[PDB]
């Protein structure tokens, strides 16, 4: 109820220009050139029309996608208001490539086995499904990536609420793909943030952030009558999170797949990372930490930049989130920007 | 048939006030018209 | 934020009362209070013709 | 809350019952749309006049 200090806050609690700019241009006239010389429904239906006022008297840090699904894979419900959803594409190719870009000594008749066997284990129509989730990678792959329960945590959330078959059989798909030089990159590409799924039976219709920041998107306590927000990495086992030195920066955060070939027959290892260093300087950092560069080719990991948290400190990790039943580490992390990115791995 | 016209009528309306706001935040439960439910139970055992 | 969850409406219902000198069954009998018999054995009627 | 027959013989014996049961709403969205073309935008603000 007012300052003191007054100068700064008529700032605060709340151009010019454009009105000086119609005012030469505008105002004047002939120019150029001289010579010499119905309670509540009534309330409802004006406001919106009145909606339709405002936001037609005016007129960029927000984008949306937004996309149909199935439920077979990914699953909207099951997660939160803050997801990473990572696109899958073209089924089509159920190891049809296989049969070029697989070195020989491949049985290229793996993928298209192991794939249709997973349209099996779960026709084209009125939709298709796309959409993998973060999770349900996290689980697919905690069994093979190295911390065990912490990681298997995250695989029963995904076997209470989304079954271990899918699971299963996605996890022999993984493991066929990096078998093959098909990889889980080069198909999952980065999707959004899971602002709002609207799903119908076997349906979905997801909403998800293209890119702009999270926390402004629906908001509130919670998204819809849901809880809270945020982008929670969802494994202690994920959010490998380094800067174990490190001074204030914007921290950064990729995807990162790690292979095994041969060394754990086709390893799958997927986690984020969350740094202060722009592309050129995460290849190098990713060349050390890792011994998983086991020819026994050479492409151990793929990257793509997901977007900035251009506050270092809201990296909360928290084994404490209930998606049913079940318990999971969980990261917070708060406040996050989205940069798509794109993905790099050349070896 | 009997008339070809009939004498139907237009829309009724639930709103939160009063009772029913300071109940659906500190607490987040609502009961339609709380207000005389709640002195119907008031009444009741004032006798 | 603002959610919530509400209860839109109570609904009960009225048991009718049957009286049964109400009906048509009633008239097909003749309908007497004889609080006594309990104490009582035998009842007749005569019945002359 | 329903209704009872008191009867005789060698009948189990009535007691009144009462059912109580709760039902939850079935929440929808409708939806439409229009559209305006970005010629439209720019002429109805008066930004090209």
């Amino acid at each position: 109820t007012k300052p003191l200090p007054t100068a700064p806050m008529a700032w605060a609690e709340s151009s010019p220009r454009e009105l000086a700019g119609h005012a030469p241009l505008r105002r004047v006239l002939r120019p150029p050139i001289a010579r010499r010389d119905t309670r509540a429904t009534r309330d409802d239906t004006e406001q919106a029309v009145d909606k339709i006022l405002r936001g037609a008297r005016r007129a960029p840090r927000y984008h949306l996608t937004r996309q149909v699904t199935l439920t077979d894979l990914c699953q909207p419900n099951a997660e939160r208001a803050g997801a990473l959803l990572l696109a899958l594409r073209h089924p089509t190719d159920l190891p049809h490539l296989a049969r070029h870009r697989a070195p020989p000594g491949r049985q290229t008749e793996r993928l298209a086995e192991a794939w249709g066997q997973l349209l099996e284990a779960s026709e084209s129509g009125c939709a298709r499904a796309g959409l993998v989730s973060f999770n349900f990678l996290v689980a697919a792959c905690t069994a093979a990536y190295d911390a065990r329960d912490a990681a298997e945590a995250v695989r029963a959330h995904i076997t209470t609420n989304y079954a271990g078959a899918r699971l299963d059989r996605f996890s022999e798909c993984l493991r066929a793909m990096v078998h093959t030089h098909v990889f889980p990159h080069e198909v999952m590409r980065f999707f959004g943030g899971l602002v709002s799924w609207v799903t119908q039976d076997e349906l979905a219709s997801v909403t998800a952030v293209c890119s702009g920041p999270q926390e402004a998107t629906h908001t509130g306590h919670p998204g819809r009558p849901c809880s809270a927000v945020t982008i929670p990495a969802c494994a202690f086992v994920d959010l490998d999170a380094e800067l174990c030195l490190g001074g204030p920066g914007a921290a950064f955060l990729y995807l990162v797949f790690t292979y095994r070939q041969c060394r754990d027959q086709e390893l799958c290892c997927v986690y984020v990372v969350k740094s202060q260093l722009p592309p050129r300087g995460l290849e190098a950092a990713l060349e050390r930490l890792f011994g998983r560069l086991r020819i026994t080719t050479c492409t151990y990991a793929a990257f793509a930049e997901l977007g900035v948290m251009p506050d270092d400190s809201p990296r909360c990790l928290h084994r404490t989130e209930r998606f049913g039943a079940v318990g999971v580490p969980v990261v917070i992390l708060e406040g996050v920007v989205w940069r798509p990115g794109g993905w790099r791995a050349c070896a | 048939e009997d008339t070809e016209a009939d004498v139907p009528v237009t829309y009724g309306e639930m709103v939160l006030n009063g009772a029913n706001l300071v109940t659906a935040l500190v607490m987040g439960k609502a009961v339609r018209s709380l207000d005389d439910v709640g002195r119907h139970l008031l009444d009741m055992q004032e006798e | 934020d603002v959610e919530f969850d509400a209860l839109l409406g109570s609904y009960c219902n009225t048991l009718s009362l049957v009286r049964f000198l109400e009906l048509g069954l009633s008239v097909a009998c003749v309908c007497t209070k004889f609080p006594e018999l309990a104490y009582m054995n035998e009842g007749r009627v005569q019945f002359e013709v | 809350h329903q209704p009872l027959i008191a009867r005789d013989g060698p009948h189990p014996v009535e007691q009144p019952v009462h059912n109580y049961m709760t039902k939850v709403i079935d929440r929808r969205a409708l939806n439409a749309a229009f559209s305006l073309a970005t010629e439209a935008i720019a002429l109805l603000t008066g930004e090209a006049l």
